[PDB]
């Protein structure tokens, strides 16, 4: 037996409710500096999504599919031009990079 | 037909409660007596149906069963005639006839009682939104869309429109501000039918100015009920919002409801601009509320004068200069072979697969 | 239900039918007599064209009665319930 | 009409008459994502033509996104080429449209209301579910979307005049 | 052909079509009557 | 008079208040139907008393 651990909730009137008919999925939004760090690590990695989720853990692999897509769908130029231009391959100072992104971040949110 | 003189002039009439057949022209009678079931044997006889006798419906497996038995309870919860519970076992019945439905997950044919009861309801012009079916099936409304675009693209059955009025009389009346309940002040009141004329003409003025099409009804219907709540009294109620409006009905405010609320205030406001006294006013998207019965009072040569200067979505109505730009023809193809040194930047290098193959090792 | 059945011969409706208004029932006030149908009421007889069979609603009765009014009304179920009152 | 509608999409098949092994594809190609958990395919972007294909062990393979059936063959082309390149014997078989999509406008409002009550059979407009009003005529077999807007979109065609006759067919009924 | 009806209790002249819903203008009654022919009818005395 | 005139049964809706947990959580109604009861003719509830 539970003491007194839950609260009593109201909840539904069983009356006419609303048709919602969405499922919007939260998506943490994109920053500048954000988006700069992921446009040079798709340069420096190409187009595979795998890598691109595991070295970002501030994101989901839904999310870097999406951004990915409206940067082709908006700015293909500057995805070719990233694509034309290479870097050697960075897992360690793509690190380093992401937790200057985070200090970066922190240092706006103190503002 | 007459077996002597041949004439076909045979007329059925009734005698002294006997029914015959007897020749107009002769007047020979060619068939008399009739044979009918008496209530004391009618009583006692028991009908028997084509799809029983044939041997139908005990190939009813336990699915078909469970179906059946959800359509009849959802009617049944919905307090509708035993009329719209026939149509929709019927349908049920037609449905289930696909291999590809009866061969489905219990969702599938959740969604699917729920859509046979939503064409039912919708027949015979009762109106009922998605929302209220979903409310008492175990699924959610992604599938029960996608499961009743499949199935009307495979039954191709009638579908009428939704009818705004009956919609509006439905949901207006789910509102509890028509009585002076202890946990509604009293100056909140309102009488149901005044309100309910009011909401009409107010969503006929929506309707005709284009606020029905695209967007979902539940949310214009909404702004409508509240601005047709706050005309009825603006000194009480002008001070009020739509959020303090839904809490104190109790209803679950649909969320564009207040775009649809700012798009009618707008379309009140350049009506009231023709009206000369109105204009004069230079009233505001708060002080509009109020002359809204003059407003409806002549709304056609408002509505026809305010499109003689229609509506569509603000995304568009930010002056686009170049609608649909024409992009330049490419369709050349080289000769066979454009270049190489594409797949040359396309393939993958040595030290590239090893620093692949580490990175997830 | 079928309006009155017009008779080529006369352009008016015949006698079984001579109490039937244009809608096809009795409008009140008239006279009617033994036989004569009330309302002229037809049924579909599949429950793919449009079948139907005659089944007026006639008056069995001994003597002529006379109708002083005729309700309709509609239930939930759209089902048509027409009342005729019947006086003698 | 005065109006020709623009194709946006064209969608062909082309059988290589080969079998493939989509894991040496996949590990010799930078373009290239093979997740044979979710999907046993391997999804492969050429950049010029800005589209995508799809590539299959059973040596299927189909183009998306191209504007002109010209076009889709050069990509099929290269997608060939490239898997040539990859050490395998691909040719270029049995290619034919098999769909496309195309968008237009018509520049002026449309009543959702009047086409479903006059040609009922012929749509199903479903407001709650979804704004744009689906049309699908039987004579070509397209399938149109049309929203309040005036704006549509075709699909369903196998070449390009059948979308031209599909809105010069449609263009008369939505005027009136 | 208008085909005219009364209604239950404000007696308004309603003129509906058929399949129409049944609906007092001025009210919202849904019951109702026809009106009285106008034939001529013969009655007797006795 | 109108419940005689169209063959229909004079009752009013039966209303209850209810608790329950679904997904352990108490969740409660207000005003659920769960029928109609005829209603006698000048009683408590008859419209004519
Ligand atoms: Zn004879
Ligand atoms: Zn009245």
């Amino acid at each position: 037996c539970v003491v007194e651990e839950n609260d009593p909730i109201f909840e539904r009137g069983s009356t006419t409710t609303y048709s919602s008919f969405r499922k919007n999925y939260y998506s943490k939004p994109w920053s500048n500096k954000e988006t700069d760090m992921f446009f040079l690590a798709i340069s420096m990695v190409g187009t595979d999504f795998s890598m691109i989720g595991q070295l970002f853990p501030h994101r989901a692999r839904i999310e870097i599919k999406n951004k990915f897509k409206r940067e082709e769908k908006t700015n293909g130029w500057r995805i070719d031009k990233a694509f034309q231009e290479k870097r050697p391959f960075d897992f360690d100072f793509f690190a380093h990079l992401l937790q200057k992104v985070l200090a970066e971040e922190e240092k706006r949110k103190q503002k | 037909r007459c077996p002597d003189c041949g004439s076909t002039e045979l007329v059925e009439d009734s005698h002294y409660s006997q029914s015959q057949l007897v020749c107009s022209d002769c007047g020979c009678v060619v068939t008399e007596g009739v044979l009918t079931t008496t209530f004391s044997d009618e009583g006692n006889l028991r009908e028997v149906t084509y799809s029983r006798s044939t041997g139908e419906n005990e190939q009813v497996s336990r699915s078909q069963q469970r179906g059946l038995r959800r359509v009849r309870d959802l009617c049944r919860v919905l307090q509708l005639p035993p009329t719209f519970e026939d149509t929709a076992v019927a349908y049920y019945q037609q449905a289930y006839r696909h291999s590809g439905i009866r061969a489905a997950r219990l969702q599938k044919k959740e969604v699917l009682v729920g859509c046979c009861v939503l064409i039912t309801c919708r027949q015979h012009n009762w109106p009922l939104t998605m929302g209220a079916i979903c409310t008492l099936l175990y699924a959610d409304l992604d599938v029960f869309s996608s499961t009743y675009m499949q199935i009307v693209k495979l039954l191709g059955l009638d579908v009428p429109s939704l009818c705004l009025a009956e919609l509006v009389k439905t949901y207006c009346s789910s509102f509890k501000l028509f009585q002076a309940s202890p946990s509604v002040p009293a100056k909140y009141v309102e009488d149901k039918e005044k309100m309910l004329s009011r909401t009409m003409q107010l969503v006929e003025l929506a309707n005709e100015t284009w606020l029905v099409t695209g967007r979902h009804p539940l949310p214009v219907i909404t702004a409508a009920t509240f601005l047709a709540w706050q005309s009825l009294q603006p000194a009480d109620r002008l001070s009020c919002s739509l959020a303090r409006f839904c809490k104190l009905a109790n209803v679950d405010l649909p969320y564009p409801a207040s775009s649809r609320l700012q798009e009618l205030l707008a379309v009140l406001l350049r009506m009231a601009e023709q009206l000369a006294w109105l204009r004069v006013l230079r009233l505001d998207k708060r002080s509009v509320v109020k002359h809204i019965g003059d407003l409806l009072q002549h709304r056609q040569s408002l509505v026809r004068s305010a499109f003689r200067d229609l509506l569509l979505p603000p995304c568009m109505l930010k002056s686009p200069k170049r609608i649909c730009p024409v992009p330049p023809v490419s369709t050349v193809t080289g000769d066979e072979n454009i270049s190489d040194s594409e797949i040359e930047q396309y393939l993958r290098t040595p030290q590239e697969v090893r620093d692949f193959q580490r990175a997830q090792a | 239900v079928m309006g009155p059945m017009l008779d080529a011969a006369t352009r008016k409706p015949i006698w079984r039918h001579e109490i039937l208004d244009a809608d096809g029932i009795c409008s009140p006030g008239e006279k009617v007599e033994n036989k004569q149908v009330l309302v002229n009421k037809s049924m579909p007889t599949v429950t793919q064209q449009p079948q139907y069979k005659d089944v007026p609603i006639t008056y069995k009765g001994a003597t002529d009665s006379y109708i002083e009014k005729v309700m309709i009304s509609s239930n939930a179920e759209d089902a048509f319930l027409i009342k005729m009152l019947l006086r003698q | 009409s005065g109006i020709v509608p623009q194709l946006q999409n064209i969608v062909s098949t082309v059988n290589l008459g080969c079998k493939l092994d989509l894991k040496t594809i996949a590990l010799r190609a930078r373009n290239a994502e093979y997740n044979p958990k979710r999907f046993a395919a391997v999804i492969m972007r050429i950049r010029e033509p800005r589209t995508t294909a799809l590539i299959f062990s059973s040596g299927k393979m189909v183009c998306t996104g191209a504007k002109s059936e010209e076009q889709s063959r050069l990509a099929a082309r290269k997608y060939a080429r490239v898997v040539q390149k990859l050490g395998f014997p691909a040719k270029f078989l049995d290619f034919k449209i098999q769909n496309m999509v195309g968008s237009c406008d018509v520049k002026f409002p449309i009543r959702l209301e009047g086409l479903v009550l006059t040609h009922q059979q012929f749509s199903s407009y479903e407001p709650e579910l979804f704004p744009g009003l689906i049309y699908r005529m039987i004579k070509p077999r397209i399938v149109l979307l049309i929203f309040v807007s005036g704006k549509v979109v075709l699909t369903g065609a196998k070449v390009r005049a059948e979308i031209y006759e599909a809105f010069e067919n449609i263009y008369p009924i939505l005027k009136g | 052909q208008p085909m005219i009806y009364i209604c239950g209790e404000c007696h308004t002249e309603n003129e509906i079509k058929s399949r129409d819903p049944i609906r007092c203008r001025e009210c919202g009654y849904r019951i109702m009557y026809k009106k009285r022919t106008k034939r001529l009818v013969v009655f007797d005395a006795r | 008079h109108e419940c005689r005139l169209r063959d229909m049964t004079y009752s009013a809706p039966i209303t209850v208040d209810i608790e329950y947990t679904r997904g352990s959580q108490r969740i409660i109604r207000n005003a659920l139907p769960i029928g109609r009861m005829p209603i006698m003719l000048r009683s408590s509830n008859c419209v004519l008393t």
